[PDB]
């Protein structure tokens, strides 16, 4: 996940 | 005061070199070759995530359009970088994915995209002919995260403009730097910014590439990472349909 | 008149990247960090043997000439490359001696050479502090091979001196090229020979280094492959009895 | 052998 990573 | 702002931050976070795992024992077979540069590209997209948080403003955008932005970007984001790895490393005689992942005019043609290698050739062939310093290859980087958007608008537009001048202005300071005549600096920033525009159709074809092998990809044996498959099924018909736009710095 | 003659040679026959052959997986023991430095060594001198004989004009030194200038200047060569190749891809953060044998602090202290060490991210950072452009890199190395003879000079001492000054000439070119003012031209000149002679007394502390390792290596497990230990065995020791000495661009 | 190779 793109999104996890972000954060 | 054209010393630059961003160029020391620039330095200082610009990813190191990024390894695809590939099997060099193994064929050129277009399942193997692909595989590992969809790999490589779910490593360089963790790359790219931690430069774009660290750099100057990007964390100011609505949390939905650093999403957006990074999405729509990262192919001619990794396109330039690369083109820069294999002007520096090989002199642009081979397309530098990795060091374990080196395409000669053999590996090439098994990867079934020729003539978009022969486009990514000819750019890192630019870095040359243009002779970009350092300098300029960090600062036209980063104008590469804020070159394609939805024609609507992202969430806070305003402010993505802002950051897009902000980075047009630090590289026009790398550029009047080393230069005492009033008007070159408009005509390297012009040579500059054809070239940025040169990886736009680079992009969009392999983007209609790598569109039409994810929905196919298990016909032809070609692993695409979960990360990858995820951007590439989503976003990927968005830039395709015409809802999502570079923006120009010339009319084409 | 300042469009550059060897230039385009320079970088058709610039040499590709050479891989240690490390085996990541083991621990960074001092043997097997100098085991794999002095394998990576071995591999580059294939590489520089090809490189200087496609230099234009070296291939004109007496053969015997072509040998003594190749076995007393690849110290000074491969450490200038290995700087450039740690700005490029790295920054300067570690030294990038392959992609496969990457030093970042504790591999300094493991190989026992910590501040010779010090010494090259020093020198690798100036490619960064000095804006050193991709051009004027590959002709500074070029001036390396030139750069190191016996006192007694060379069978052809006035040839050697003459493709020396083409060297410089060279060099020039490329500094007058992007430059207008009269006087800027000697002042870059004076940064990058300044750079050059840094250089010098690394190599001399890098000799001394492997000449007491080499005599000793058999006793802590380090491995030198026969090439090098033939080049080191009998022509170091010419270097550090003062024999072959460095030209400097400047009094030191 | 640099001999060889030089050669
Ligand atoms: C961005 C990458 C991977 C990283 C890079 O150096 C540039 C390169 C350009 C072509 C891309 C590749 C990632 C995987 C893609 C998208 C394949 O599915 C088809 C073309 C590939
Ligand atoms: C030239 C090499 C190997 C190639 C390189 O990138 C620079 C590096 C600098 C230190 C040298 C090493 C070759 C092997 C040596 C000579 C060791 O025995 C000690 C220091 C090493
Ligand atoms: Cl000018
Ligand atoms: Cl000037
Ligand atoms: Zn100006
Ligand atoms: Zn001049």
């Amino acid at each position: 996940s793109l999104q996890f990573l972000l954060d | 005061e054209c010393q630059p702002i961003f160029l020391n931050v620039l330095e200082a976070i610009e990813p190191g070199v990024v390894c695809a795992g590939h099997d060099n024992n193994q064929p050129d077979s277009f399942a193997a070759l692909l595989s590992s540069l969809n790999e490589l590209g779910e490593r360089q997209l963790v790359h790219v995530v931690k430069w774009a948080k660290a750099l100057p403003g990007f964390r100011n955008l609505h949390v939905d359009d650093q999403m957006a932005v990074i999405q729509y970007s990262w192919m001619g984001l990794m396109v330039f970088a690369m083109g820069w790895r294999s002007f520096t490393n090989v002199n642009s005689r081979m397309l530098y994915f990795a060091p374990d992942l080196v395409f000669n005019e053999y590996r090439m043609h098994k990867s079934r995209m020729y003539s978009q290698c022969v486009r990514m050739r000819h750019l890192s062939q630019e870095f040359g002919w243009l002779q970009i310093t350092p300098q300029e290859f960090l600062c036209m980087k980063a104008l590469l995260l804020f070159s394609i958007i939805p024609v609507d608008g992202l969430k806070n537009q305003k402010f993505f403009d802002e950051l897009r001048m902000n980075y047009i202005k630090e590289l026009d300071r790398i550029i009047a730097c080393k230069r005492k005549n009033p008007t070159s600096c408009s005509r390297r920033f012009y040579q500059l910014t054809k070239l940025l525009d040169s990886v736009q159709p680079i992009a969009r074809e392999l983007h209609q590439f790598t569109f039409d092998l994810l929905i196919k990809s298990h016909m032809v044996s070609v692993d695409f990472p979960e990360m990858m498959a995820e951007i590439i099924s989503v976003q990927v018909p968005k830039i395709l349909s015409g809802k999502v736009k570079p923006i120009y710095f010339h009319t084409q």
